[PDB]
Order: structure tokens, then sequence, then C-alpha cells
């Protein structure tokens, strides 16, 4: 609800 | 971290009237990649906030084509083109561009309509809680409109303000009105002690009051 | 479909620690990142952090750095947030929520579970049906009540017929005094149904595992 794709990786 | 300021708090509009709400940030919501990470959240009376809006404009599916949202940067903006009773709640906005993820302190969006009396309904302690020992007068104030409304109570024609509690519902998404309970707290003795028990919607302008009673003696 | 079931609401004393759980069904439960939500007072909401359960990436709000650790199960698609060293400023509602992965993704909220700290114990409501004073009215609508009256803590759940009637409630915050919570609920229904069709107020209240019916039963005039 925040933003799309938020737990993305390095 | 990213403030983000709501303004107003409360805003009171007409069905068929038009909305604006308004969402400032601390710091540019403009992302790496170009986009704005600003959604905007409604939270209806008793349920969980709902995303209306996304990415600034962009709306979420079932939501109404009267809602949209605009802005760039820091200023942001919540529209509805017409008001409809179902649109009441808060409003908040909420940025996902920096971490932590922070929200306004919401907007809350009310509906004005014609007045409306309340209907007054008044009950005696019931007979299992005088078994155990106590006396809870009740009293309904219903679907009333605006919301300033107070009560009043009356034990053998005197005024009583001391063991009183009373508590509001939200406003109704359906007809717009509010409503009131009241709650007058007597020991069993107390109770026993008087016959007339009076629940009074008061105002606090010189208008006429609305009076519901019973009797302990008599129906 | 999609839908985030948490945990009931708690009671837990203040120097415990505790753990709230968000069920995940109807999509990839690792496909998505899950968000965690402090709501104080039906006021001011708060992000806790986030939880990618593919990759276990796990960001906080410093705010709630040393107050909140997020894991998950994948076996069972469940999302967990363990509260430390619970205190009194953190009772409150908590949601669990499901991000978006690509940018037309549906986003998601769990019902909220309301968490009161305190020392105190549990006492289920009393429950008392309330009847008109009155032999008859004008109205051509008669309303009914239950109060639900002493409990601790929050929530109770109040239904009338076990739902059937939903038209025309009125369930009113519970209000605070002697340490003890007491809400009321109105319904109105056709004056030409009562008495002759029962009317029951449901009461739950999960903390004493208790649900009680109460029948509005008329003054005897």
């Amino acid at each position: 609800q925040f933003r799309h794709d938020s737990g993305y990786e390095v | 971290d990213v403030v983000m300021t709501q303004t107003p708090l409360t805003l009171s509009v007409t069905i068929g009237q038009p909305a604006s709400i308004s969402c400032k940030s601390s710091q540019s919501l403009l992302y790496s990649d170009g986009k704005t990470y600003l959604n905007w959240l409604l939270q209806r009376p008793g349920q969980s906030p709902m995303r209306l809006i996304y990415l600034v404009s962009k709306l979420d599916s079932g939501v109404p084509d009267r809602f949209t949202g605009s802005g760039s940067g820091t200023d942001f903006t919540l529209k509805i083109s017409r008001v409809e009773a179902e649109d009441l709640g808060v409003y908040y906005c909420v940025q996902g561009t920096h971490f932590p993820f922070t929200f306004g302190s919401g907007t809350k969006l009310e509906i004005k309509r014609a007045d409306a009396a309340p209907t007054v309904s008044i009950f005696p302690p019931s007979s299992e809680q005088l078994t155990s020992g106590g006396a809870s007068v009740v009293c309904f104030l219903n679907n009333f409109y605006p919301k300033d409304i107070n009560v009043k109570w009356k034990i053998d024609g005197s005024e009583r303000q001391n063991g009183v509690l009373n508590s509001w519902t939200d406003q109704d998404s359906k007809d717009s009105t509010y409503s009131m309970s009241s709650t007058l707290t007597l020991t069993k003795d107390e109770y026993e002690r008087h016959n007339s028990y009076t629940c009074e919607a008061t105002h606090k302008t010189s208008t006429s009051p609305i009076v519901k009673s019973f009797n302990r003696n008599e129906c | 479909e999609v839908q985030l079931q948490q945990s009931g609401p708690e009671l837990v004393k203040p120097g415990a620690s505790m753990k709230i759980s968000c069920k995940a069904s109807g999509y990839s439960f690792t496909g998505y990142t899950m968000n965690w939500v402090k709501q104080s007072h039906g006021k001011n909401l708060e992000w806790i952090g986030l939880i990618n359960p593919y990759n276990g990436v796990t960001r906080y709000n410093q705010k709630f750095k040393g107050k909140a650790t997020l894991i998950v199960d994948k076996s069972s698609s469940t999302a967990y947030m363990e509260l430390l060293s619970l205190t009194s400023e953190d009772s409150a509602v908590y949601y669990c929520t499901r991000e978006a992965k690509r940018e037309w993704d549906e986003t998601y909220w769990g019902q909220g579970t309301l968490v009161t700290v305190s020392a105190a114990k549990t006492t289920p409501p009393s429950v008392y049906p309330l009847a008109p004073g009155s032999a008859a009215q004008t109205n051509s609508m008669v309303t009914l009540g239950c109060l639900v009256k002493g409990y601790f803590p929050e929530p109770v759940t109040v239904t009338w017929n076990s739902g059937s009637l939903s038209s025309g409630v009125h369930t009113f915050p519970a209000v605070l005094q002697s340490d003890l919570y007491t809400l009321s609920s109105s319904v109105t229904v056709p004056s030409s149904t009562w008495p002759s069709e029962t009317v029951t107020c449901n009461v739950a209240h999960p903390a004493s595992s208790t649900k009680v019916d109460k029948k509005i039963v008329p003054r005897d005039c």
C-alpha cells in the first residue's frame, strides 16, 4: 500500500 | 524522516458538492526511478484502511471516477467531484519514497445534511441487574443531525448530573446522521427510592427539548 | 480470495513479549512483501517495518528497532511480529499489509489485532436486556437494546438475532469507568414484529471466552 516491490534485493 | 502535513483537519461537505484535501511533504517524494510514491488511504468507521489512489493519481480497482489525485514534488491533492454519503471517513496520505514510510495525520470527511431530531428511547434497569444490586437507566438519542446534541437526566423531576456516561457513534454512512447513548448508573437502593426517570435531548441554543420518561410504579 | 487473517485480540502484561500472527492465503506467499502498521487510539498511523518472505529482507522504522521483530513461516504462509518488552504505550491496533509486486497489483490489509497491555485480570461482561418502560407507543418502529456492562479488556462483539438483524443497529463505543468497560447497543424493528417475534442480542468477549445471548422481554404492565 506504500511502494510496489519494496522488499527489493541487492 | 519525511513529515506529511494534511489539511484541513476536518472537512464538512453537503452531498453533491465538491471536496478537496491537501497533503504536503517535507521532502520531495520523487524517487530515482522517476515515480512518486504518494498514496491516499480511506479508513471508514470500524474498518481497516484501504488504498484509493497510488503513484499520486492512479485509481485503485473499484474506486469511483469521482476521486482524483494530483500533485508533484511536495504538494498533493485529493479531490472528490461530488460527495456521496458513503465517502465519509478519514483520508490519509502516506509516502513510500523514503524509509521510514510515513503517514499524514488524516482529514475526516463529514457529510452535511438537513437537521434531524433524535429518536429518543429510555429503558428501566433490567430485572436481572436489579437482582444483583445495580440500576443502570439507559437512553438512546438516535439518528440526529447536526452532531451537537446533549442529554439531561431527571429523577423525580430533579436534574442529576453525577453518574452519567455518554458515548457517540461515528457518522452513519447511509443517512449521514449521528447517534448518542447515555447511561445513568444508580445503586439499586437509590433507584428504589424514586419513581420517575426522565431523559431529555437538549441543545446549547434556545430550542425545544425532546423528552422520554418512565415510572417505576406503573407503565 | 486474497485474505490476511490476523491473531485475535490479546491481553498481555507489561514486561512480557508476545507474538502477533498474520496468516496469508490466496496468493504466492513468497511473491509479495508484508508490512506492519501501528494505529494508536484509532488516530495516528505508524509504519513499523516490512519483511520480504522470499529472501528474508527485513527493514524497520528505527523508532521500533528493539520493539518489533518480524519473521515469516513460509511453510504455513504466516507472517509474525514479536512485540518485545511490552509497556502501556504498546497498547494499540496492529495491522499487517501485503504490498504490491508489480505496479498494478492490488494491496491488502488484515483486519487488525487489538493489543491491551495491562496487569489487570480479565472480567467478562454482564449483559442486560433493555426493554421499554411503556406498554405502547406511537412510532411504527420500536427501539430495543442491550447493555454490556463491566468487562475488561476490549473488545466485545455484539450481534442481534445471530446477525440476521443487521439494519437499524447502533453499537456504541465503550466507556471506561472503575477499570471496566461498558457499552450499549440499540436495534430498531417494526413495531408490528415485537414482542410477537423474539429479539436477542448476542455478546462475545474473546478474552474471557464467553458468548451469551439475552432475549428482550417486555415489561409487565
